[PDB]
């Protein structure tokens, strides 16, 4: 019997430090691509 | 056969209840015998 | 060999599902990306994106992103563990896509080029 | 509910219960009705009190499992006498619109 | 500061509507949630239903195609009416004034959140007797 109070399991990611990180990795990815060019993420798009 | 049903908590429309309460037979040491026994599973371990 | 074969195209109405199968044996099941060419006649080919059966893996093109679904379906019981089936359901297809599609895939080891290519469902719209 | 009589004695603390403790976060809720006089409300958190009201109640926080909402009442007085009536809200197990089990207290 | 004045009749032929009205003095409709109770012998007192501040009312589950509520701005008081009552229903009606709750145990973000009302003050009540004769 689950016991206490129900909710869902959860991550968090720190924003600031996040966001820097992803900064850099975009800084570096634009030179094998040439320098002005535009970049952008998106989610996981199917599968398991 | 699991006979199952769902978890008696204030679940909203879209939050599907994430635990089921399931229950069904097993065999017990005595094997004449036969007990009802009872558990909670996650959404993703049983299909209809 | 190489054993690769399709299945399920037609004609359909505007505003309907196509399906199409294609179905694939005599080699290892795991490996070898699918890859979904489709090829629209007085045009050479366009690409719109692959498969990776390992774990239904997909990678679209920059046009079909929010109208198709490269499934998969492996085999169950290891008696026939390399008989592969990848299902492509194509969604709110617009008039001018009247098309032959093709399932490809790539050599040992890798993805490209293609080398084996399919016989090719033809799908119209009316 | 049922009109249960308990009496406490004068200069004796008391506690009264509500019934069917539920198993998750909770927000109680503890009224009183005396006769010929405009009922009030006595607790409306476990641990916050409406002002006006002396002291001397207080009922049981559930941060602790185990710990069912249970009303004390501390340096009783003869005008203590009532009904003490519990609306319990519950998270898990769903919402209970009509009030628990109602009790009758009165001073000996 | 607010004093409900409740005006009722008290007296409806049976399968016939039931309606009183809980006038507002000391303070105006709009600044905090209406309620109503209902108290019967044999049980305790009954949380029938509220009104919500942009008239969205809500009714108990066991009730809701028998009992209504209105409320009216020109006119500050709130009224219920019961429909098709029957020799059960008497008892004692209170008008009372709620307040929002919110205590939070989960995330808001994911929901995990229970709105909670209760009473701070109520009517001095109203009896209402239903009968043939
Ligand atoms: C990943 O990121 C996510 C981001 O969302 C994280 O998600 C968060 O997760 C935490 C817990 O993991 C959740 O915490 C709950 O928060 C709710 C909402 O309250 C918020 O706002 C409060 C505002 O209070 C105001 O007054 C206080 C004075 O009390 C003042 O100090 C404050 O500045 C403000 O002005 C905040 O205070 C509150 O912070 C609270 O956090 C502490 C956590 O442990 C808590 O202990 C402190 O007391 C502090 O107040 C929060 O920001 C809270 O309501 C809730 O706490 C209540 O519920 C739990 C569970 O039942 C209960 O155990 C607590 O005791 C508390 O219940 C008190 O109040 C009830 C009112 O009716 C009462 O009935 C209870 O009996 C109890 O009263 C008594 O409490 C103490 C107990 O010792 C006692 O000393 C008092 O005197 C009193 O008598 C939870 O803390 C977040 O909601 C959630 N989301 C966000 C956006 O934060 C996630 O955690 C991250 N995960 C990881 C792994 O990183
Ligand atoms: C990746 O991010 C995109 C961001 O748009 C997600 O797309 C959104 O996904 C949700 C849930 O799959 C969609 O909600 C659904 O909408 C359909 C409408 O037909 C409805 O029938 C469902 O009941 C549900 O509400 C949402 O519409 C969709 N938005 C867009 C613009 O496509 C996508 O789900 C994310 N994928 C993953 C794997 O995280
Ligand atoms: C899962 O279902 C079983 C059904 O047997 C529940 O067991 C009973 O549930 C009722 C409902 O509250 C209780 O009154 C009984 O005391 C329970 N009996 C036993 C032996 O536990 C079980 O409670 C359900 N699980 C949950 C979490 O509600
Ligand atoms: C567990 O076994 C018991 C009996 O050993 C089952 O009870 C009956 O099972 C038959 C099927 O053989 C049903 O037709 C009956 O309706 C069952 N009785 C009742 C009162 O329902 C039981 O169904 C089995 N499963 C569970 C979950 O208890
Ligand atoms: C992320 O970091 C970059 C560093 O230059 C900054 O320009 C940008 O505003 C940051 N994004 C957010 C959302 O803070
Ligand atoms: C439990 O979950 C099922 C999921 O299909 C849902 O249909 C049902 O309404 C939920 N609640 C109950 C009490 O079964």
């Amino acid at each position: 019997d689950i016991i206490g109070d129900i909710r869902q399991a959860h991550c968090n990611v720190s924003k600031a430090t996040w966001n820097e990180t992803l900064g850099k990795v975009v800084k570096q990815l634009r030179k094998h691509f040439g320098n002005n060019t535009i970049i952008r993420f998106a989610n996981s798009s199917g599968g398991d | 056969t699991l006979q199952c049903t769902n978890v008696t908590n204030n679940i909203t429309d879209d939050m599907r209840g994430e635990l089921k309460n399931c229950s069904f037979n097993m065999t017990t040491e005595l094997r004449d015998k036969k007990q009802k026994v009872y558990s909670l599973f996650y959404r993703l371990d049983v299909v209809q | 060999h190489v054993q690769l074969v399709q299945s399920g195209g037609g004609v359909k109405k505007i505003g309907a599902a196509v399906r199409i199968s294609c179905e694939v044996s005599g080699y290892n099941f795991m490996d070898q990306f699918i890859n979904w060419v489709r090829q629209a006649p007085g045009q050479g080919l366009e690409w719109m994106g692959w498969m990776n059966p390992i774990y239904g893996q997909v990678n679209y093109s920059w046009r079909f992103q929010g109208r198709v679904t490269m499934t998969r379906q492996l085999s169950q019981d290891p008696d026939d563990p390399d008989w592969g089936t990848a299902f492509m359901e194509l969604r709110g297809l617009r008039v001018d896509d009247t098309a032959v599609y093709y399932c490809a895939r790539g050599p040992s080891g890798e993805n490209y080029p293609f080398h084996y290519w399919g016989q090719g469902v033809r799908v119209v719209v009316s | 509910q049922v009109q249960i009589d308990i009496s406490v004695a004068p200069g004796e603390t008391a506690r009264i219960s509500c019934g069917e403790k539920s198993l998750g976060s909770r927000a109680v809720q503890w009224y009183q009705h005396r006769a010929g006089q405009a009922p009030s409300l006595i607790i409306y958190n476990n641990q916050d009190r409406p002002s006006g009201i002396p002291e001397r109640f207080s009922g049981s926080p559930d941060s602790p499992f185990g710990t069912t909402a249970t009303l004390t009442i501390t340096s009783v007085e003869a005008g203590d006498e009532a009904d003490y009536y519990c609306h319990i809200w519950d998270s898990r197990v769903p919402t209970k619109w009509v009030f628990g089990g109602g009790t009758t207290l009165t001073v000996l | 500061q607010m004093q409900l004045q409740e005006s009722g009749p008290g007296l409806v032929k049976p399968s016939e509507t039931l309606s009183l009205t809980c006038s507002v003095s000391g303070a105006s409709i709009s600044d905090s949630y209406w309620s109503w109770i209902r108290r019967s012998p044999g049980k305790g007192l009954e949380w029938i239903g509220y009104v919500h501040k942009s008239g969205d009312t809500n009714y108990s589950p066991s009730l809701k195609s028998r009992v209504n509520l209105s409320l009216d701005t020109s006119k500050n008081q709130v009224s219920l009416s019961l429909v098709a009552a029957t020799a059960a229903d008497s008892g004692k009606y209170y008008c009372a004034r709620t307040l929002h709750g919110r205590r939070i145990y989960g995330i808001v973000a994911f929901n995990e959140w229970f709105t909670y009302f209760y009473m701070d003050v109520w009517g001095n009540g109203t009896q209402v007797t239903v009968s043939s004769a």
